């Protein structure tokens, strides 16, 4: 009875299989993918943020020149200058008039805001996906189990082992290369560490926040200070993060394909609706209710009543219930044409009990299996009117032959009245 | 071991582990006879001389 | 003057190129990819290890049952028994007969071998791969830096500035799925965490050391004691970490191709010798000596005086140099049938001085160039007798005709005698 099941990837809706061991009673499903986390493999490969050019005060000697050398600061951009006469609260204070010297030295580090407020590159290949999928089972009526998607793994939690997956939509829909900010996640082409042009994304480039060293390719360009005062011109680019926030790219949860929302937590995409995931369980057989105890039901009769051609459960359907005993009874319709409300029915002694449910196609010829007995509820449905909320629960749509039939027959019957003219030239001829 | 052109590495217990360039021994083509020093040759290409001969 | 070279993956031996820079002298490289160590994306899926029993201790009510509940333990085996009369220091103590109650129950639970003595499971993705390259560079003579491979990253560690790969030879030796244990890497296919077959390998599955929940399918079934005897019967899989321990598969550092080796450190596969690696450098201009102050070699001649067929810088060649400064020439044979070890030679007014090398083909006919003056150090080689020592400095082997010229030549003779032949046919019939 491991009830195997190719399921559609879809979150917010139940999929009340059934399952038919043949000797018990058949029990109804009611998977519900509640969530498709999905927490790909990656790596952090840099974090970036916007520089701060933390000047070191600048050397002044006031008679003769002083050597700058190139200290290991990151970018550590040092350049004498000459010919100054720098006033600093007494006028000047360097005798000389062009032996006073100045030696400007700056380096770029990380703000204290890259700590905190910093975006954050990634390699993302492709990891596992996962699910909190809830099944309010059979009589169980409850398990709301975190799972995985690879064909062998089960989750024992509750009473039921399953087996999920592996999906066949493999789209990831972060790309290879990501970058990240507090919740906006980019799909970036992020150029890498240790290269970013300036004023581009990645100007510093910093492994982690706490890596002292890092690539700090921001153009900073000392210039002299003017007219013999002390001051540092640095001349940057002001940070390729500072742009980036203002002239950047949409985020992924907001461009992304096949219906994902993103985090800053595990760095999943939740709830990507695409494919199918082919699940199986392993029901314990003690929940399962023997076939002799479920009163038999057929000499039934089903009919809508009022069908509505739509997402909503919609669609409703009398059944002229003929049981044996009186009690519940499961109910699904094997064919995906209908999905339906009620997991269950109860039942009297043969009497009648209207369910909910809704379909895709106006003429809805689809069998309902009411605890081991089939019936066609076949009739005609109605189109809504007010088509502006959430998500549906029929996700069934397919091909739905008023002009085709006779129409094709008669398309065809003029080219088989063709070799029923010819062949019969055949019989004039002889 | 048939060691190839490039190299092998060799494990003797947890004894580190070797390793050995072998290149030709067999003499590449010096040449004063008419073909019996060819063998050179295959010696060192006993794959492709079957077929290229 | 921005130097690109494709480049041979090979770790052990430099790869002396040649700046032929326009206008000033030539330098000679040393690029010795001293290290290849790969350290791909990986996943910490989860540790494995041999369980420990560890039973806690069984209750025995004396007259009448205890039932036992399904504590949250991993693998939380429990199995009420009756029908007891337990010898414990006293002969039996409960007084009862068949009412003589025993609740056995035991748990798997990590061995204190697991935090230490594990192995260890990975999803393994690509990464990136990295180098101590020394260069011995030019007249700077030296910068053992560490690079990455990635074709846009420099690292300015010495003067030069130089940008690596991506290297064309993708081959992870890790294959996607990949148990590690001490030392010994295992490119296994680990069934997953949460599912392995009692046994199997995996038997226990801890995401980590701390992490308290697993995934222990041991197989574990209590037995009930016998005699009426206070003991604990668990029966039991020895673990899949038992075995493979000594039924296990080689290590990927005994059965790897293209020539890896492996650490338990960032699961780096160190020295993988395969493809080539476009390798361009930034040299500092400083370091460049101007043409007009090297000595001017030509009018010399090149000769071989004992040719060595082999690996080993065997080959060797006189050159009668002919300067007009003296002083240094770096040499080089742009053809790379030639590898010579000396990369600089030194120049007395218009002296000789031999250098060493090694080739494949028997003869050499490769281009050395002294400092701007290209040379034929034309000859013929001898084959060595001593082949049992590490790897090779020739690394050159390709296409190496003294019954091929004139042969086929003369093959073509026989079918270039045939138009000539016919259509001369076509002259005596006219
Ligand atoms: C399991 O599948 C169910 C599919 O509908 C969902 O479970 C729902 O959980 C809700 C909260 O636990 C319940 O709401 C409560 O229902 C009771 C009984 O009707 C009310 O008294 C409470 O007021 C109400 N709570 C609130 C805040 O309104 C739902 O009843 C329950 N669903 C059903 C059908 O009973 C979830 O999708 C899933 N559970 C998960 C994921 O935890
Ligand atoms: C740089 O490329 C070089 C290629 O040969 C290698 O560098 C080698 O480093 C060794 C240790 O620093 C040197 O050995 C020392 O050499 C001096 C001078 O000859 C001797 O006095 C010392 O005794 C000797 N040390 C020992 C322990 O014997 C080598 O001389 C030096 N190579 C050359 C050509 O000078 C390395 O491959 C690379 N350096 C790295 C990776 O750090």
């Amino acid at each position: 009875y491991e009830h195997t099941a190719v399921m559609p990837n879809k979150v917010g809706i139940p999929y009340k299989a059934l399952v038919e061991r043949p000797g018990y009673a058949p029990v109804h499903l009611q998977i519900q993918l509640v969530n498709t986390r999905i927490i790909p493999s990656t790596n952090l490969e840099y974090i970036t943020c916007k520089y701060k050019t933390k000047v070191p005060s600048p050397v002044v000697k006031c008679c003769g020149a002083t050597q700058c050398t190139s200290k290991p600061h990151p970018d550590y951009q040092c350049q004498v200058f000459t010919g100054v006469y720098p006033f600093m609260w007494g006028g000047a204070y360097c005798f000389c008039d062009t032996e006073n010297t100045q030696m400007s030295e700056a380096y770029v580090e990380r703000s204290e805001e890259c700590s905190i407020d910093h975006a954050k590159a990634y390699k993302v290949h492709t990891g596992t996906v996962q699910a909190m999928v809830n099944i309010t089972y059979g009589s169980v009526s409850w398990r709301s189990a975190d799972v995985y998607v690879n064909g062998e793994t089960p989750a024992k939690i509750g009473d039921a082992k399953l087996i999920i997956g592996p999906l066949s939509s493999a789209w990831s829909p972060f790309d290879n290369k990501v970058v990240v900010y507090g919740h906006e996640v980019y799909n970036y082409d992020f150029p890498e560490y240790g290269t970013g042009k300036a004023g581009s994304f990645g100007d510093l480039q910093s492994r982690t926040s706490t890596s002292n060293d890092l690539y700090a390719n921001t153009n900073l360009k000392l210039q002299r200070p003017q007219a013999g005062i002390v001051h540092t011109p640095f001349t940057q680019a002001p940070s390729g993060f500072e742009r980036w926030k203002r002239d950047k790219g949409a985020p992924l949860n907001d461009v992304a394909p096949f219906g994902c929302s993103i985090a800053l937590e595990p760095l999943r995409a939740e709830n990507c609706a695409v494919g199918s995931i082919p699940i199986s369980i392993d029901i314990p057989d003690a929940a399962f209710t023997r076939i002799s105890e479920t009163p038999t039901v057929s000499d039934l009769e089903c009919k809508i009543t009022e069908c509505t051609y739509a997402s909503d459960f919609g669609g409703i359907a009398t059944v002229a219930y003929k049981s044996s005993k009186a009690g519940n009874c499961p109910i699904h319709s094997p064919s995906g044409v209908a999905v339906i409300k009620e997991n269950d029915v109860t039942l009297a002694e043969s009497g009648s009990f209207t369910f909910h449910f809704s379909t895709a196609n106006i003429h809805p010829a689809f069998k309902l299996q009411v605890c081991t007995s089939a019936v066609t509820c076949k009739g005609d449905c109605k189109p809504p009117k007010d088509h502006i909320v959430d998500y549906p629960a029929q996700h069934t749509e397919s091909f739905t032959w008023s002009w085709l039939k006779v129409l094709v027959g008669g398309t065809s019957a003029f080219i088989v009245l063709g070799l029923i003219a010819t062949a019969v030239v055949a019989l004039v001829l002889f | 071991f048939t060691v190839t052109g490039e190299g092998l590495e060799y494990t003797w217990g947890n004894h580190p582990p070797k390793r050995v360039w072998a290149q030709e021994s067999g003499e590449g083509n010096p040449h004063g006879w008419p073909h019996e020093v060819v063998v050179y040759y295959y010696n060192r290409y006993p794959l492709t001389t079957i077929i290229g001969l």
